[PDB]
């Protein structure tokens, strides 16, 4: 609602560097992707 | 159910205090889950320039091992019971919350009693974590938002411990030695500056007994920060290879208690947040959002209210292309002065509803509720009930907002932090001149 | 037009009336000062010495 | 505003001929005179009446003035 | 009847001589500027060619032969719904502004 | 500090700034004209047609 | 590497303003007057400079200087009468330009319309001072009357009038300042005309039909440039006929008597191009009311974009409104004739009705009628 989610997403932009084994931890999806765009709330994913 | 009844029918955050000074608190409502955490009152704010980054290092080393739980055994306890251990350390706070099932709340408390009091700080582990700290800092270099916010903190609170980053300088990361970490854990993890907060189905008496049976042997019953200063300046990291240019503008905000927080949070709520992947676009009541969607001059912008104890940063951060920074600054400043001079009732009502929804929706789940408890017991000194929050929102009106924005925004030297193709960004003189309106 | 008046515009006016009215006061003082309107300066203490 | 950002148009075919093979005065009188007569017919009844009433007003004023300047029995 | 005077004014207006059906002679304000934009492709193309014909004729100071003068009873109002919708949206926007 | 109260009272809003400019100009004109006229009168004392007109 | 027409920074504006400017395809001759004004201004600049070549703006020698121009200087009479009749023709084209703007709905262009109103004001002031310069009987007496009209302003009336006069009456100072003002003002008109063109170019032009011609634009160079040249040739024809066959046709002979501030001429009629306001000035019995009506007669052009209500931009398709507009033109002609005539029984009442109806058409009749056809055309 008042909350802009958390990850404010820029297109034509790069990601965050992940050059750590710990950083990597978790990236590997365990559950299927689910897209969720919304009015007043930014679009994100969940895997 | 008339809303106000629901706020009145919220379980109270029961709080007690041990002899050592541990502030134990719980919000037992219904759930079979819980989040139990110990919110330290440490962070990069309480660190000298030699010790900068020690808090981050301690946070990393906390979960590795303890004397009672050597190394992976600690992890073996967290995963085998289904618990999720996590930590977070900002500039003025540090916490280690272990989300778990309400049935096994005892063990978790014992586990927490291990992590915060009896750490390991193994030297080989210290080097292994030093390398990880270095590579993770190189990672955070890519994070444009974090980098810009650290730039803002450096340029605003220059010459003060607030300027120090959480991770610390890369030189320190290599120069920290086990003696420094032991001193930090023996000087900033003292019992008085501790908040043991638990949410979910956690009976308060059981929590108190567990704390008295696990956290008793702690420090008995000075470094207490220095009032930092605001210095209107700017850091411009012109780098024309980044596709977008992140800019953050802020002014000295209120203190942690500083009831002026409630009106300002409404005022910022009027500005709102916009990005490219939103819905309505050219329909939002926020004039900045509507204009941005009408011209696509914004990629993603939001209003932040980072608020420390003695001071705080209140402003907006926007991400856009190279040829739209000036239009941004113009519209952002113009809306700020519009709220400053003529705020009117309708958008004030919209901001009141927006803030109500923010506070209400944030406080769901054991982790956010426990975080609220731990942070409130440290900053405000009490858990401000949602009923009190509603009462403090209710009397905010157009005149109150028009006066608080006048006292915080009008004719105030700002702090600017730009990164990327920020050449279009106006110099400090034009930005400062934006904060006064000759038409007023 | 009908686009004017209504709720929002009247408190907008109430907000901007002090500023606009005292800008008009600025204009009145500037006009009498620049044109040296003897009539008005007859009733100010210092500046009677001009005439 | 220059040529290119003006409009969107489709399926419109425009022919033309150079000024060097078409007579610059193609049946000038033969088609011009009916054209001018039609244009005059279209607008005379809506252009002339105010001018003729102006003419009447002007002439009337001229005599009325000079009669006022004439003598009078006494 | 009133339709008599309506038809008389339609014939006296003259835009029927050039082939224009009423809506082609609209003064393009902002609301109209949106109204053309919202039109479907076929109607928009027909309107633009029709206006091209009128501009050509006025440059030549000529009119269509009597046959291809758009009839009063055949003047289709292809823009009235879209323009009315734009006006209603503008009124709602102004009311919310109030 | 005096200047802080001065700024808060009459320098924040640009309307107050303009009003202060107007009234300050109005008073400063009298002050400067009197001062300069007195200075010129003093340095050329006994020479202009103001020390001598009463003598005729 | 690139066409100099669209490469040279100075050539950019000229090419985008006169060579490759997209203009409506169906532009009638009524738009040619836009050029006819500007070209005419240059003659007024060109001739007016040469009059300034041999001219002593002094009460005792101004008339002698003008006679020496028209009698002794080589072809000085040509320049003098070209200048005077060019000013009259300039006002002819100005009136036709305003009429075209009123008809084909060009006042929707706002900024150009207001700038044109300012142009009109400046041009009339310039012509007034110019007629003052020769220092004939009509020159001096008309100047006295028109500047005395400013006394109607409350409070500051007399001081303003004495300020404009430069003294106590129209004399040495008045003529001397009027000459310099007449020198400067046309350059202000030129800069303002450049601003006029700049504002116009952003909205293209209004074709006679009134519908947008964005999809039928044509290059400017091979087209109207030649048509504008033809219009300028016709304008030169009219001007040369006026100069060479009856120089003083549009001008009162009484001006040729040297200005004597002791004898009021039998008539104090101003130039032909001002009577339309002057008559209005005569109509209102109140002096201040007369001045306000006089200024409002010209100022009413500013209100025109506001008063328009017909959903059609142009007057091409509004018959009843066309009858109203031609009634307005007839009213303007009647006002000019009335201003020419003295203030007697038959003319006073005619002037009253002419002024009232001239205002009534613009304020009431035209918008009320514009409602009528909108209701008539099912919208
Ligand atoms: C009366 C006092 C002035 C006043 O109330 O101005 C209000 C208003 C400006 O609006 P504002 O909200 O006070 O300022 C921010 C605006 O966004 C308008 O400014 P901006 O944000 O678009 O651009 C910032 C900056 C950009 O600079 C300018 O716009 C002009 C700077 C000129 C500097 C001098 C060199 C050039 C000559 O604006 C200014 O410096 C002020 C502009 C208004 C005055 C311009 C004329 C000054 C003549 C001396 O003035 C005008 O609109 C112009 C007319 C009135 C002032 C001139 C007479
Ligand atoms: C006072 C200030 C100065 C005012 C004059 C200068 C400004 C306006 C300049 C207008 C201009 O350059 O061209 C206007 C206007 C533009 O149309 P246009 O080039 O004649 O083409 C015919 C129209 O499309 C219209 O065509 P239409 O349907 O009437 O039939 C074809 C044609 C044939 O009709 C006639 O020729 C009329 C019958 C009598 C001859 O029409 C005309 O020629 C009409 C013009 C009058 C002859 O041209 C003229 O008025 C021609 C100059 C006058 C006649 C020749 C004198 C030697
Ligand atoms: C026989 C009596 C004369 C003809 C009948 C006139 C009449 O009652 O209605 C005019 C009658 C109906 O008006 P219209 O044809 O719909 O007018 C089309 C354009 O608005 C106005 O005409 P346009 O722009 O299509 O074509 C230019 C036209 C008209 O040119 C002008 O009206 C401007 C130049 C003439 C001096 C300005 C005062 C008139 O030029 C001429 O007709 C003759 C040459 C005039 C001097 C050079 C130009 O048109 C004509 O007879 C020809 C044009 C008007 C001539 C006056
Ligand atoms: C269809 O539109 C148009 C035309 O003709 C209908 C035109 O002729 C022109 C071109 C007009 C002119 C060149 C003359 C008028 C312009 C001015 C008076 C502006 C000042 C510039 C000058 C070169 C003239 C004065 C020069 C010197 C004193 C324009 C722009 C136009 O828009
Ligand atoms: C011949 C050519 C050369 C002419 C002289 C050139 C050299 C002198 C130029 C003028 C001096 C510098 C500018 C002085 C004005 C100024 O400070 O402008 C910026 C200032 C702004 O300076 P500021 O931004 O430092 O202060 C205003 C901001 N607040 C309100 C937050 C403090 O402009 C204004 O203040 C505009 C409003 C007030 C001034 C205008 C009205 C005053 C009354 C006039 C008389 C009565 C009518
Ligand atoms: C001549 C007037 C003085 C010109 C030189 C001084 C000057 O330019 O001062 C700055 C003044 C205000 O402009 P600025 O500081 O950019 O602030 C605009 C609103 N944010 O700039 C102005 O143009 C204001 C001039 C007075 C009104
Ligand atoms: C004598 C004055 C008029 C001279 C020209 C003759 C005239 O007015 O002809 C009619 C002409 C018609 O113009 P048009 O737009 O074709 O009309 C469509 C009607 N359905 O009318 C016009 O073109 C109207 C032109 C109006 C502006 C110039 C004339 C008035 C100047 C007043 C000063
Ligand atoms: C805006 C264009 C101009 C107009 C409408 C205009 C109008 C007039 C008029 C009507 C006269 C009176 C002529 C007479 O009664 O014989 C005149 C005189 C004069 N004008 Fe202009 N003028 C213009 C431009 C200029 C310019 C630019 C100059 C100077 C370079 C100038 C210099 C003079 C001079 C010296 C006289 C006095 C000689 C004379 O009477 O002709 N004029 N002007
Ligand atoms: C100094 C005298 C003036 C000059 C040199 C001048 C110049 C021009 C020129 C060259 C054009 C383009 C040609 C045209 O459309 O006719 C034009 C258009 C226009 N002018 Fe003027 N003008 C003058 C006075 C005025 C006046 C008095 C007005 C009315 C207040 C005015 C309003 C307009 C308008 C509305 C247009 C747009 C006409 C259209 O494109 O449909 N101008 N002007």
């Amino acid at each position: 609602a008042a909350l802009p989610a958390t990850s404010e997403s820029p297109v034509l932009d790069a990601k965050r560097s992940f050059l750590c084994r710990e950083s990597l931890s978790g990236q590997a999806a365990g559950r299927p992707l689910v897209a969720s765009v919304g009015l007043n709330v930014p679009a994100s994913v969940r895997y | 159910a008339t809303y106000a009844q629901a706020l009145q029918s919220v379980p109270e955050t029961q709080v007690s205090q041990l002899d050592n000074g541990l502030r134990v608190a719980s919000e037992q409502s219904s759930q079979p889950t819980c989040t139990v955490g110990v919110w330290i009152d440490a962070g990069s704010r309480y660190e000298n320039e030699k010790n900068n980054g020690a808090g981050y290092f301690v946070e990393h080393l906390a979960f590795k091992g303890t004397k009672n739980r050597p190394g992976s055994a600690l992890e073996k306890e967290v995963e085998s019971m289904g618990a999720h251990l996590n930590a977070y350390s900002t500039r003025e706070h540090t916490a280690y919350y272990i989300k778990a099932l309400s049935k096994d709340l005892p063990k978790a408390v014992e586990l927490l009693a291990d992590i915060v009091q009896n750490c390991s700080l193994e030297d080989s582990q210290i080097e292994k974590e030093r390398d990880v700290i270095l590579q993770e800092l190189q990672e955070n270099d890519s994070s444009m938002r974090d980098v810009v916010f650290d730039y803002l903190h450096a340029t605003a609170f220059q010459g003060t411990p607030l300027a120090q980053s959480v991770e610390g300088p890369s030189e320190n990361v290599r120069k920290l030695s086990r003696a420094d970490l032991t001193e930090y854990v023996s000087q900033h993890y003292k019992a008085p500056r501790m908040v043991l907060a638990a949410a979910g189905g956690v009976e308060h008496r059981q929590l108190l007994d567990l704390a008295q049976k696990h956290f008793s042997s702690l420090s008995g019953t000075v470094p207490a920060f220095t009032p930092c200063r605001f210095t209107g300046s700017e850091i411009r990291h012109r780098d024309d290879a980044l596709p977008l240019a992140h800019v953050a503008i802020a002014v000295e905000g209120p203190g942690w208690a500083n009831p002026d927080n409630v009106p300002l949070q409404v005022a910022n709520a009027i500005i709102g947040h916009y990005d490219s992947t939103y819905g309505g676009g050219t329909h939002m009541s926020s004039t900045l959002a509507s204009v941005a969607a009408t011209r696509k001059l914004c990629q993603s912008f939001q209003t932040f209210n980072i608020c420390y104890a003695e001071t705080g940063l209140l402003g907006a951060h926007f991400v856009c292309d190279n040829m739209s920074i000036d239009d941004m600054m113009f519209f952002l400043q113009g809306q700020w002065m519009r709220l400053c001079t003529s705020a009117t009732e309708s958008e004030v009502v919209r901001g009141k509803n927006i803030l109500r929804n923010a506070l209400v929706s944030h406080l769901d789940g054991t982790t956010p509720v426990c975080e609220d408890i731990g942070r409130s017991l440290l900053t405000y000194g009490r858990r401000i009930p949602l009923a009190e929050w509603e009462s403090r929102i209710a009397e905010v009106d157009a005149s109150v907002v028009r006066e608080v924005c006048s006292k915080y925004f009008y004719d105030q030297c700002p702090a600017v932090a730009g990164l990327g193709p920020i050449e279009q960004l106006p110099d400090y003189n034009r930005i400062r001149s934006g904060m006064f309106w000759l038409r007023f | 037009l009908s686009r004017f008046l209504g709720p929002r515009y009247r408190e907008l006016a109430r907000n901007w009336i002090p500023t606009a009215s005292m800008w008009g006061a600025v204009g009145a003082v500037g006009l009498v000062w620049a044109t040296d309107w003897r009539l008005i300066l007859d009733w100010v203490p210092y500046i009677n010495g001009k005439f | 505003r220059e040529f290119g950002h003006l409009t969107r148009m489709r399926h419109v075919i425009t022919y033309s001929l150079s000024p060097f093979e078409q007579r610059a005065f193609p049946h000038y009188f033969t088609k011009g005179i009916p054209n001018v007569l039609r244009r005059t017919r279209a607008c005379i009844l809506r252009v002339a009446p105010p001018f003729v009433v102006f003419y009447l007003v002007y002439t009337w004023g001229t005599q009325e003035f000079e009669k006022s300047k004439r003598k009078n029995p006494a | 009847w009133l339709e008599g005077i309506r038809k008389w004014y339609y014939n006296a207006a003259g835009f029927n001589k050039l082939g224009l059906m009423r809506d082609d002679t609209i003064y393009e304000d902002d609301d109209v500027k949106e109204a053309i934009r919202r039109l479907p492709e076929n109607l928009y193309n027909d309107r633009v060619f029709r206006i091209k014909r009128a501009l050509d004729l006025t440059m030549r100071q000529q009119i269509l032969p009597k046959e291809q003068w758009t009839k009063y009873e055949e003047d289709k109002f292809y823009l009235e719904p879209y323009l009315k919708e734009v006006i209603r949206e503008r009124k709602e926007r102004e009311e919310w502004a109030k | 500090t005096l200047t802080a109260r001065l700024y808060s009272l009459l320098f924040r809003r640009t309307s107050t700034f303009a009003l202060t400019i107007a009234v300050g100009a109005l008073f400063f004109e009298r002050a400067f004209d009197q001062g300069a006229d007195a200075i010129y009168e003093h340095i050329n004392q006994g020479k202009l047609w103001k020390h001598i007109k009463h003598k005729y | 590497m690139t066409n100099i027409r669209k490469s040279h920074p100075l050539m950019k504006i000229i090419n985008n303003a006169f060579i490759d400017l997209p203009a409506p395809s169906n532009i009638s001759s009524w738009w040619n007057f836009g050029s006819l004004l500007g070209i005419c201004l240059i003659l007024q600049i060109l001739t007016g400079l040469f009059l300034a070549m041999h001219y002593t703006s002094d009460t005792t020698t101004a008339f002698s200087s003008v006679t020496h121009i028209c009698r002794d200087v080589n072809y000085g009479w040509v320049i003098r009468y070209l200048h005077a009749n060019g000013a009259s023709m300039f006002f002819i084209c100005l009136f036709i330009h305003v009429g075209r703007g009123l008809y084909y709905g060009s006042y929707m262009f706002l900024e150009t319309w207001n700038i044109g109103v300012v142009l009109l004001f400046t041009v009339m002031a310039t012509a007034f001072m110019g007629y003052v310069l020769p220092w004939g009987q009509m020159s001096f007496w008309g100047a006295t009357v028109i500047t005395n009209l400013l006394s109607a302003i409350p409070y500051i009336g007399t001081d303003l009038v004495e300020w404009i006069w430069g003294g106590f009456s129209v004399d040495k100072a008045t003529l001397t300042r009027f000459f310099a003002f007449h020198f400067i003002l046309p350059f202000i008109i030129t800069a303002l005309a450049a601003v006029h063109l700049l504002f116009l170019h952003e909205t293209g032009s209004n074709n006679p039909t009134g519908i947008s011609s964005d999809m039928d634009k044509i290059p400017f160079h091979p087209y109207y440039t030649i048509k504008d040249i033809l219009g300028a040739l016709f304008m030169m024809l009219i001007l040369l006929i006026l100069v060479l066959f009856s120089p003083d046709l549009l001008g009162d002979p009484d001006n040729y008597t040297p200005a004597n501030p002791l004898n009021t001429p039998p008539h104090i009629k101003p130039e032909w191009y001002f009577l339309f306001a002057y008559a209005i000035l005569r109509s209102i019995p109140n002096k201040l009311g007369g001045v306000l009506a006089l200024v409002a007669s010209i100022l009413i052009l500013i209100l025109m974009p506001m008063l328009h209500t017909s959903k059609q931009r142009s007057m091409m398709f509004r018959p009843l409104s066309q009858c109203l507009f031609w009634m307005l033109v007839a009213d303007l002609i009647t006002l000019t004739w009335i201003g020419g005539q003295p203030v007697e029984h038959p003319f006073i009442i005619i002037g009253q009705l002419a002024s009232i109806l001239y205002f009534l058409i613009i304020l009431v009749l035209m918008p009320i009628t514009s409602i009528i056809e909108n209701n008539l055309l099912k919208w």
